């Protein structure tokens, strides 16, 4: 008849309706009753007196801060009694005495902060209580003493600071206790004493600064937690007392020195798990338990694993043994269960063929960091289905394929020396494989390092048209380079200073033409086989040696055009007549591009990057000081020949033969500005360009000034053909 | 205000372990006043230290507060509480007490 | 009466199993006893050639006839905040387990 | 032992069908009936994912056959016939009903 | 260790092995041995002393003559032993008194013919016996004494005679008795006297001659069979000391009266079946039971049904009540729970609206043989799901669609009378049905199709040019030969009769074409109403007639010509009287088809002999053959002419008329003996088309023939001519 | 052949309450031959109707039986068997007697 519900089976519920003191007019048989979440101030004197045969009451979240103590009187017959979340300053002691049959009641996240002797007295039948997220500070060992038949305690999120010696005496039903986030540092000898039927025992988040020594009394304890806590030490047969223990939680602590046997005769003990334990030297000594499923120590000094490991072990299924200074590895046969095994940051220097053999279920093998040298060809044959496989930096010359057909993800980063490439007949079933060197996988499953467009595995150039207007621009820049020499050298004894500056451009063109020469015949050789040869070409002299020749050959033109610039400005301005200077001036032309080519070779990586061996190959230069300080000051030097040939420029010396100088200089100028410019690309993000797009522009703007200036200067020189003429009395 | 907060015992007379005066505002819970035991020790709140004086007169089992100089804070309804059994510390706690009295009011304006 | 179809109340520790919380204790309810109704098992007849069941059967078992879904919320590592479910059993009955 | 176990119990009956007229016979089905001992049980069970499944463990035990023959009958009629088959239960046995 | 097999759980089997003895080195403890299947003849002294625990003992089909009586001593624990099929003369007496535990005991199948007295003394614990297929002549009444624990016992397949009183007096606790297939006669009034725990009898296939007082003495009865026997009379409150009966088996018996009371306050009856009951007359009072799923009475002389029927039988399923003389019907409402009714071959007369109204779990209405006479149009549509529906073999002039749609199965055969035809858009559901008239089928062949009597285009042209060309020629030759002159020359008469004759073949033709123009793209509707009219047996009868004519013109010139032939007789006044009695001739072929039935109604061509065999089977072979045997006159008339191929004037084209029509009568004459000779098929339709092409050509031919090939034709037209000027 | 087939009860003296001869044919059942009950009433088979006859001496249990023109029929092997209460009629019934004996052959060539 109440606003709120019912129930056929003798229950009333009337959660949530806003009720201010307990509804009226209900059923005088009611067994169960719920007014949890309304707004009930106090309970009178004859609260419950309608309902004689309550079984279960419940009180969570009401706002109760006064119980009158024969309010509760009368109800022999309760046996669930709720009253969390209240505003209950104290435990009711008088209240609650009168119910003998009462046998489970809750009082926590109440307020409460004093326990006055006399309570609980009388509770007979009491089996359950709650004492959790109230601001108690020590604990209620009195109020307690009266709960000899208790079978759960909590006292967690509390304030407790110290448990005195006997706190728990009396109470030898008990099977659970929580202790957790309290601020307890210290426990007596003997404060568990008498509590031989306790299973569960959690002291988590505590701020114990040394293990409890008290644990030794419970011979039935089950399950143990102690993480969050300062302990630093498990200093030997600590578990001595506990048989039957069977998870321990000890995973978030300073551990420095875990005891040798200090995990030992535990015969049903689950997981094992210790991190951080620097000091500990040798492996635990756990014989006796054999029922381990995951063994993970990390971080220690251990330096052996011993041969009777799982032969010890049979149910070990994860065995983690990253960091420590494992140097050797036993023989892991016997180990049937094994799912996992990490070895990552090791000393382990190389895998016999008999050291994984016997091993059916394994899933997983993990082995990076290590210093692994090498490994046998059989020794990943015995071993069933695999799905990952890390040895990222070691020192594998070498890398079997037997018995890792099964393969699925594949981890080699780093592993620089394995040069011999994999094969995709054998590994059937990656889609996951990174692998040091560059382009490796250009015969495979998503690769890590797939690189495509850039150094492909086909042919190192790839679009005939681009291969033909190379050989052209080649074969061109070679005969017009040996033409014009020949014609320098043999035109006199003594060479005017223009001669000598058209004669060492020639001479410099003649790097960028073996440079494009020698691009050609690998191109030529890659031919639908390029990949095995692109890590030849990396790993071999002959990519360095090509960037470096480019490299030369860029900055001899660069030099012979700023000495043509300032003989130039010389001759405009002043005569020096400095032929000493000249030759000195084009001499050190030579040690300039020399320092150059040498800064891409104290560092290391930079000719590398790319087949190329192009100084600035896609994406960010790691070598960013160096590569942008030379783009700088090619195109800096703009800016002097310019300001340099201001003076012929206003009247458009000229007057001989500087047009074909000053389109010379103009045209490389302009070929440089796209590829100076491309090496700025990653650092302004607006400009964006294709992989074979950009090799393509980088190739054909490099042999183009070569290409062009022997051609601007005997087709637009008569002295050319003069010259020419002159010598021709030789052949005569 | 000269305000004397009397009570009386009707139940038994012999004396009781613990007599306490405590108050209520309304609506909020019940925290104490002051409290005499068996021997005569008295206690007080903080906010009542000086104000008040809690008196008593065993043979009669009339047991009188004395208030003066009210403060604004103290309206409340004030609750006379006794308790008979010796098995507590004596203390403003108010669920240490057996009995309750009806308690009366006092409006200080 | 032990051996009626009960309801018993008992206490449990819930734990998240792997993520770093804090273990919490919970009120439980279990269903227990033994059913008044003995369990039969009687063979049929069949004239067609079909398969069929080749039995009769009658089990009676005292489970749970009401439940109130309930939840609870765990604190955790870096303040998250995670919610398990269960169901709090009422009532018990003896019921056809078929 | 104790009667009120399980065992296999011997009842007389007779079968006709009103399909096609026969001349019924007398069949001693044996049936298996008792009580087993073990106490039937039922817990909830907490689980952190977002939708339970299965929320109730249980365990009934009920007597069952573990081993039966397929009888059968040479039921003759009116002169047309048939086979009536059966599955004669020899032994009894407390099973896990799910 | 033996050769046979053995079990976990203490049991052991032995069957089918060949063992000539016991098995030896068996555990000593074994619950339970299967020795059924060996050829043992004998058990010695000592067999079964190296299992004392045992519980079950089984020797089904040992061929087992002999048995020691020490050979089961030492058994104390037995429970269950069988013997069936053995050769045990006699039951074992001394054999068997020391199982004291014995709980079953089979002896069927034996040839046992003597009971000692003494036997199954000392069986306790006994509780069900067979002893069927046996050679008994009585019941065992003093061994049975020695059993007040028994529970189930079976005396079937022996030769019981008869049951003495008190045979079963100390068998209180039995609660199933099996009694069938024996040679029992009488039985006593207190034979079955304490058993008042009895809840199955069975006395199946005996020989009682009067029903069984004595089962009066039975409270606790459930289940009672007496079929196959000699009962005809259940006399009145036979059942009356048996209020718990559930199922009554007595529909094989030569019943004849049972009582108006007979089956009453039986408030736990299932079935009641009675078959061939005549001399009932009212209704079985069968008030008090309300438990009825089925109720089947047929073969009385049951006049009426009560109106209380099932507003007291609520639980009614199957109402079977066919044959009897039920003339009137109680409105069926309140029978929610019937899925069948049958009142075929009843004296039903009509079906009021008010009749089926508030059924609505009908699934099958079965009315066949009866009288209906009209049905209201909404007494269909009440009901709800209907699957069958017999109406067949009533008087039905109309029947209502309206609540239908969801019939499956219709059979209104033989409903004659019942003209206006059906439609699909009401009856949707429909893949089963059979009506009376022909071709009402046509909405839902090649004999009577719906579309149009001819169909072919090429048929009805032809049909119609022949009509044409032959009402022409026979107008103009019978104008001519009348205008010829005042006194015609016999062979002038004769061919004036014959063209006179071909104008009822010309009518004939002419109708059915004007018949199959109004029925183009509609004939079914036309169709029954030429069949039901006077129309087709009126076409049919001209064309008999008109055929008749032309046979008889043909005679009387072959006549003519052999006695020309022959002699002159110059016989006019016989010539005339020929020529008359040709008309007589033709009428009385005609009526031939006229006073039988069904004759001209066969099909709406009308002709004589439509698809399949004609039912009047002789008049129809007798016309026929003697239309082929006139030929054979013909012929011999005819052959003087022909040697020397009086033809001389004009005979040339009659000769060559008497061809024509002798070739065109051949094939249509054949067709009436196809039935017969079953070698010859022909298609309906082109069967049809050849029938109608060869009736119309002679008439088509015979005026052409005479004017093309007669000059005197011209000759008489010219001098006709003068009557024009 | 004047064969005597005589028996010896060693049990007890005094007259059971009948005795009769069987045969048994090789595999075969066991079909009586003759009876005697304590009155001294006599039964055979039908085929033994004439040819033997049964007697017997009761103050010595000594019971003969003799066969004399024994058919070709007539081999079998042949058995004393004996009955002590009078809970039965008489006959040739197998089913009826209490102690059989170890029987003897007879095979008339």
């Amino acid at each position: 008849a109440a606003p709120c519900s019912c129930d056929g089976d003798r229950r009333v519920d009337c959660s949530g309706k806003g009720l201010t003191a307990v509804p009226e007019g209900l059923s005088a048989f009611t067994q169960a009753l719920d007014i949890s979440m309304n707004n009930i101030t106090q309970l009178p004197e004859d609260a419950f007196k309608n309902f004689p045969f309550l079984e279960e009451l419940q009180l969570a979240g009401n706002d109760l801060s006064f119980i009158h103590p024969k309010a509760l009187s009368g109800l022999k017959e309760l046996k669930v009694l709720t009253l969390q979340n209240n505003q209950l300053k104290t435990v009711p002691s008088e209240a609650i005495r009168g119910l003998s049959a009462l046998q489970s009641l809750r009082l926590d996240a109440n307020h409460i902060t004093s326990v006055p002797e006399d309570s609980f007295e009388g509770l007979v039948q009491l089996r359950h209580l709650w004492l959790d997220d109230n601001s108690l500070t020590e604990v209620p060992v009195h109020p307690l003493s009266n709960l000899p038949t208790l079978q759960a305690l909590t006292l967690a999120l509390n304030k407790i600071s110290s448990i005195p010696d006997f706190a728990f005496t009396n109470l030898s039903s008990l099977v659970v206790l929580h202790l957790h986030n309290n601020k307890i540092r210290s426990l007596s000898q003997h404060c568990f004493d008498g509590l031989d039927n306790l299973e569960t025992l959690d002291l988590n988040y505590n701020n114990l600064g040394e293990f409890p020594q008290a644990i030794k009394a419970l011979p039935s304890l089950k399950e143990l937690g102690f993480h969050s806590n300062s302990i630093s030490v498990i200093p030997d047969g600590a578990f001595d007392g506990n048989p039957l223990l069977r998870t321990i939680h000890l995973y978030d602590n300073p551990l420095s020195f875990v005891g040798n046997s200090a995990f030992h005769n535990l015969s049903d003990l689950h997981s094992l798990v210790i991190r951080g334990a620097s000091m500990v030297q040798q492996f635990p000594n756990l014989t006796g338990t054999v029922h381990l499923e995951s063994l993970t120590l990390t971080g220690t000094k251990i330096s052996s694993i011993p041969n009777n490991l799982c032969q010890e072990q049979k149910m070990l299924r994860t065995l983690d043994l990253s960091y420590n200074n494992i140097r050797d590895l036993p023989s892991f046969n016997g180990c049937h269960a094994l799912e996992e095994i990490s070895l990552q940051r090791n000393q382990i220097y190389q895998i016999k063929e008999g050291t994984f053999q016997g091993l059916i279920s394994l899933r997983i093998l993990d082995l990076s960091r290590n210093l692994i040298h090498e490994i046998h060809s059989r020794a990943f044959a015995t071993l069933g289905p695999i799905t990952n496989l890390d040895v990222s930096f070691n020192e594998l010359t070498s890398f079997p394929t037997e018995g890792l057909n099964g393969l699925n993800q594949l981890k080699l980063v780093g592993n620089f020396k394995l040069k011999e490439a994999l094969a995709a007949k054998d590994f059937v079933n990656l889609r996951s494989l990174s692998v040091p060197y560059a382009y490796q996988c250009c015969a495979f499953i998503h690769c890590t390092p797939s690189t495509g467009a850039f150094k492909p595995c086909e042919y190192l150039l790839g679009s005939w048209m681009i291969r033909l207007t190379v050989w052209f621009i080649f074969l061109v820049a070679l005969f017009f380079n040996l033409l014009v020499i020949l014609t320098t050298f043999a035109s006199c004894t003594s060479l005017p200073s223009s001669k000598l500056f058209i004669g060492l451009i020639s001479v410099s063109n003649l790097f960028m033409g073996i440079y494009t020469g020698i691009l050609t015949f690998l191109d030529a050789v890659s031919w639908g086989r390029f990949a095995e040869f692109g890590i030849w070409w990396e790993t071999g002299s002959g990519c360095k040696v090509a960037g470096f020749l480019a490299v030369f050959s860029s900055e001899s033109a660069i030099f012979l055009l700023m000495l043509a610039t300032v003989e130039r400005s010389l001759s405009a301005k002043d005569k020096s007549n400095h032929l000493k200077q000249f030759r000195v001036a084009a001499l050190l032309a030579f040690l300039g591009a020399t320092v150059a080519g040498c800064f891409p070779l104290f560092h290391r990586g930079e000719y590398s990057a790319s087949p190329l061996c192009l100084p600035f190959p896609t994406g960010e230069t790691p070598s960013l000081g160096f590569t942008v300080t030379l783009v700088l000051l090619n195109s800096l030097a703009f800016l002097l020949m310019a300001v340099i040939y201001t003076k012929l420029y206003c009247n458009l010396s000229q007057s001989s033969m500087i047009k074909h100088v000053a389109w010379l200089i103009f045209t490389n100028c302009i070929f440089f500005c796209p590829v100076a410019f491309f090496s700025f690309a990653p650092l302004i993000t607006a400009i964006s360009i294709s992989p074979e797009i950009m090799k393509s522009v980088t190739l054909i703007f490099f042999p183009l000034p070569a290409c062009l200036n022997p051609v601007l200067y005997v087709f637009f020189n008569p002295k050319f053909k003069e010259d020419w003429k002159l010598l021709k009395r030789r052949v005569t | 205000g000269s305000l004397r907060l009397s009570c009386a015992a009707s139940g038994y007379t012999y004396s009781p372990y613990c007599m306490g005066w405590f108050r209520q505002a309304p609506g909020k819970a019940r925290e104490g006043v002051a409290t005499v035991d068996l021997d005569g020790s008295t206690i007080y709140a903080d906010s009542v230290k000086g104000r008040f004086t809690i008196s008593q007169d065993n043979a009669k089992n009339t047991l009188y507060l004395q208030m003066n100089s009210l403060k604004p804070e103290d309206t409340a309804m004030y609750y006379c509480a006794s308790r008979t059994r010796a098995g507590v510390t004596c203390g403003l706690n108010w669920a240490i007490f057996s009995y309750w009295g009806q308690g009366t009011q006092v409006t200080v304006s | 009466d032990p051996r009626r179809c009960m309801r018993h109340h008992y206490v449990d520790s819930i734990s998240h199993p792997l993520y770093k919380c804090s273990s919490k204790m919970v009120l439980l309810a279990r269903c227990e006893g033994h059913c008044s109704q003995a369990s039969r098992s009687e063979p049929l007849v069949s004239f067609s050639t079909v398969l069929k069941q080749p039995f009769r059967s009658s089990c009676h078992c005292c489970r749970p006839q009401t439940s109130k879904l309930k939840a609870l919320r765990l604190r955790c590592s870096g303040g998250m905040r995670l919610t398990a479910t269960y169901r709090y059993i009422l009532s018990c009955h003896c019921e056809e387990c078929n």
